[PDB]
């Protein structure tokens, strides 16, 4: 279960990052039935076929999740300006994409990454890449991995408890960006649900052997 | 041991069909078995842990048939409508009772919550952004619906009995009615 | 006692199918007949319902062997009685009226009386040490696309369509008393051997069918009130 | 508006959630 | 004897608040209440003043936790007699008027008169291990803006308001002699206790509201007079 | 204490270096209430968030500091041009920004780099990044963190003991740059103060979780 | 310990007059300290035996001065108004209260019945033929009347505590609500 949990799910591709807003907020959860794509639903900027991986598949088994997890953040770019990642603790928020923080129009001069938070900085012109390991900064025992209804709007403190925190992507000028999760050493799994009623139609999308 | 409210179990019932579900401690607090004397200390007490025993007693005769299953949901809360059928309960810790041997059933149910404590009580001063007295859900399912003979019972009936094995409560305060 | 590897999850027991036994099915009728795919229940048709432990993880492998275990729960009483036999057939499988020819293959005929239960382990003898899933390892369909023949010629793989079966056919037909049912329900349960094995991570064949909703920005995105 | 955000008043209780005397929702 | 740690400048006594008790002051009064919270003074209203050390350095993270000290001295002499009870109240709250509530949970009855001070330690009783900080994390608002219900939705985070208090109620009226004052004041201190944690490095909650100028380019930017 | 300080703090956000000055001067000194914006005042290249970091926080508490601090510095760039980074000693002045030295119109005939003092370059093109340590170069046993005013016009060797040096950066062409301080590993703090007179308004800009 | 309702002196209370007066168990479930958890197993069992200790704490000033007597009086059922005196009570167990010096006093109370058990509820069903609740009484009487000062304060307050030093319950019933 650890081994598979371990290897990089591809979240976002090539997603836009703009300097107006505070940053690219990306909530620490791993892959589940909660970043779930459904035909008909809302466009997100979250990939459709996160659902459909091995990890997700074994996430939306167990509902407990304690430990640190991995991001692999790629700029695309090969430009001397500083791409920083700010580390956000258990807050109690949950949100994803571009962000004003405090509905501000100006965030050169009080950036995230220079608040006193934990911060890493990419450099595209000596690596475009970076992976990096969030900490399990929460005051509960375990992190709860998904919720019946994702958009419910039910008690708010009990709400953000699904998250462990946020990571915060912020440039200098206008660059896309490209994101992978995968559990660290560091990690645990508990609460094992059962199965839930799924559907299948890979049988029609394929000839069978004889013709 | 404290008996809780009595099941119906008919012909009508279809499989994965909820013939009763317990929210835990709640439900044994302020719905079922409200003047047991093992709601005493929730009273006072605010938080506490609690490892609980469940026993389940079927009595259908013996021309009768079906199969019942009871299974545990640990940190239930908002997660209710899902990974809830009868394939989830026979995954998840559970006991299974034929309608026609009448075998006893005990579910043992540890205490597995993602906080260190459970809250025991609302109240008008407490605050609304923890909802309290609820660390995990229990559900009582059909598995096979019952059927019976020529002019026989087109119903049989089922008895819950539960019981703190572990119970530690923790922060005194004034004593409060139960919700 | 929580499951540490995908194969303790494949050792869950978990039911497959129903199907009915009365006392008017002759000798010989198949009361029971499926091909064992672990990959695909149907080949020909969309599934939804609560599929098995072993076929849910299962999905997430491109490859599969060993033994598979089944256990067949009579919902019944004392006052039941009749005889059943349970048959695995390789390679070439029986006609639906020819029971003679199920009787040749791997079996185990089952007394139905005051034990309602029979377990049955399937030996695994296929012509190579492993078998490759009939589903796909690759499917960008995500919003039921009109498939055509151009579709299908481009596809990530061709299925191997299994063609070993199990079936349950009448030996003694089944003689209740007056005072009880005549027909009753049998429960197939399924799981994956002691040495049930599984290969090569791959999208998962099964998703979430109840209940799925994605994510949204909180509290930004109108919550609220 | 969205319909995920309240529950309809006949299934779920004050909390805005399913009922426990609603056995119906499966 | 200079502090080497954060916890070790929270561990220093620092005043909080200040209340008068007088002979005219009935039985089961409310002489102080105040909701504990290190996170944050007040949820409904700014501060202004001299903050404890321990809250100016637990303003810092986004974690505490473990028991409060507290230390209530009473500025009076000898001739100064009376009883108060102070009560650490937890998950639910007591009625102002209801003195009774507040005897149920943990108490210190203190018996004024040759002795002015009592120590009170707080227990932490919580649902978690630790307590999540009441104030943000990251406030980028430098020039007092005007919120609005948007900016307050695309916040940081949700503040966990915390329900837990300590109340100071009159057990016997306050009696001192003629001669002397019939009110007095009485000094209340905080401290973290001997096992106060704090985690999660984070923007200062508190920031000077005195004598704040910014470094000018010295002598370049007209010094020379 | 000396944990937090070794963190790295954000100073100047895409500040230009402009070669008809000598240099932008960095002045050798930890952040504190010193460099702490105030709503209305005059606008300075510093950023603004510099006051509410963790480590200003506790060095507002300690107005003596020893030893060496560690200056990360970033240039957005791409080029082969060589930016050096001179180390000035405690001379008696506290200065920051680009300044024309001894108010000359021509410097790449008379480098600061180029005069004796020890200097350290960087090569964008391999590195737009570099982290390099001061040391504690001083008559004074101890450095003054702060004062009550900071503009105040007092007594003039007193006034430039707050430092203990300077850090000039000189570019080629017109390039920007970005610069952070840390505390040193050789590093004391001194002189405990205790908590000045605060506010906070954090309350204001947040939901209760009662809605 | 449990506080009970508080008692005034006052300067116009006289020798031999009664500030206050307890029936025990009776008063201590159904009067006195209602909503306390040293009643919940009075609700459920039948029968018991009970030893109790009861402190009381007074304060009055330095320029005042006074005597108050508490004493027991075992199995005082229909023996309430005889042997009621102060004398009385000097001569049974007893505490002495001074009203300057603020002196605390503690009542160890033993159980002395006719019969082995005290019965702890009236009840519907029960029978009228004993009365319940009542193998002691408590009695608060001034010794010496309140004096104060020149325009000083003309009374002054004393709170009693109890609790069971060794409370033994026998005949387990449903639960009902205390008198």
């Amino acid at each position: 279960i650890k081994d598979i949990l371990r290897r990089p799910v591809l979240l976002f591709n090539h997603v836009e990052l703009d300097p107006d807003y505070t940053g690219f907020f990306i909530p620490i959860m791993p892959p589940s039935r909660m970043m779930q794509y459904k035909s008909g639903d809302k466009e997100t900027s979250f990939q459709r076929l996160i659902g459909r991986t091995p990890q997700a598949a074994i996430m939306n088994l167990f509902r407990f999740w304690r430990g640190s997890l991995r991001y692999t953040i790629i700029i695309h770019s090969t430009d001397g300006h500083p791409i920083y990642v700010t580390h956000v603790p258990h807050t109690g928020n949950r949100v994803y994409g571009l962000m004003k923080v405090n509905n501000l129009h100006e965030y050169t001069k009080v950036p995230i990454f220079g608040c006193g938070l934990t911060t890493e900085m990419i450099i595209p012109s000596v690596n475009p890449s970076i992976c990096v390991e969030v900490p399990f900064d929460t005051e509960n025992n375990w992190a709860v991995t998904f919720d019946e209804d994702a958009q419910r709007n039910y008690s708010w403190r009990d709400k953000g408890d699904t998250v462990t925190g946020h990571l915060v992507v912020t440039p200098v000028v206008s660059v896309y960006m490209s994101v992978w999760v995968e559990a660290g050493d560091d990690f645990e799994v508990s609460n094992f649900y059962g199965p839930p009623s799924v559907k299948t139609n890979d049988w029609n999308y394929a000839f069978s052997d004889e013709h | 041991w404290m008996p809780i409210n009595s099941i119906r179990v008919t012909v009508n019932g279809k499989r994965n069909d909820l013939l009763a579900q317990y929210y835990i401690p709640e439900d044994f607090l302020s719905t079922h078995a409200k003047c047991a004397p093992n709601t005493i200390p929730f009273e006072t007490y605010v938080y506490g842990k609690y490892e609980l025993e469940m026993k389940f007693v079927a009595n259908g005769n013996k021309f009768q048939c079906g199969k019942v299953i009871i299974s545990v949901k640990f940190d239930s809360y908002q997660a209710d409508n899902i990974n809830t059928g009868f394939q989830a309960a026979l995954s998840r810790p559970h006991i299974m009772l034929d309608l026609s041997t009448n075998n006893e059933g005990v579910l043992k149910i540890p205490f597995r919550y993602h906080r260190a404590f459970v809250r025991n009580q609302t109240h008008k001063t407490a605050t609304a952004g923890v909802r309290p007295g609820k660390f995990a859900s229990i559900y009582v399912q059909v598995l096979s619906p019952l059927q019976t003979g020529e002019g026989g019972a087109n119903d049989m009936f089922i008895r819950p009995f539960y019981r703190y094995t572990r119970a530690e409560f923790a922060g005194m305060s004034y004593k409060v009615p139960l919700t | 006692d929580e499951p540490r590897t995908t194969l303790d999850i494949a050792r869950i027991w978990g039911l497959r199918s129903t199907f009915n036994w009365g006392s008017g099915d002759e000798h010989g009728k198949e009361l029971f007949n499926t091909v064992l795919d672990p990959g695909l229940r149907f080949y020909d048709q969309d599934y939804e319902g609560q599929i098995t432990p072993m076929e849910y993880v299962t999905g997430l492998y491109n490859f599969w062997s060993g033994p598979i275990e089944l256990r067949f729960d009579f919902v019944s009483n004392a006052f039941h009685t009749g005889t059943v036999i349970i048959s695995a057939e390789y390679n070439r499988s029986s006609t639906n009226t020819d029971e003679c020819q199920s009787h040749s293959t791997y079996t185990k005929t089952f007394h139905l009386g005051e034990q309602k239960s029979v377990h049955f382990t399937v030996p695994y003898i296929y012509d190579t040490v492993v078998r490759r899933n009939t589903a796909s390892a690759y499917l960008p369909v995500t919003d039921y696309d009109k498939v055509d023949n151009v579709s299908r010629a481009q596809a990530m793989g061709i299925r191997a369509e299994s063609k070993m079966r199990v079936k349950v056919r009448v030996v003694n037909v089944l003689r209740p008393v007056a005072s009880t049912t005549s027909t009753i329900e049998v429960l197939v349960y399924m799981r994956g051997g002691k040495n049930y094995a599984l290969h090569g991570l791959k999208q998962s064949t099964y998703w979430p069918s109840n209940s799925v909703v994605p994510i949204d920005s909180f509290p930004p995105d109108g919550y609220d009130p | 508006d969205n319909p995920h955000r309240f529950l309809p008043a006949n299934v779920s209780n004050r909390w805005n959630e399913y009922s426990s005397a609603y056995l119906p929702r499966v």
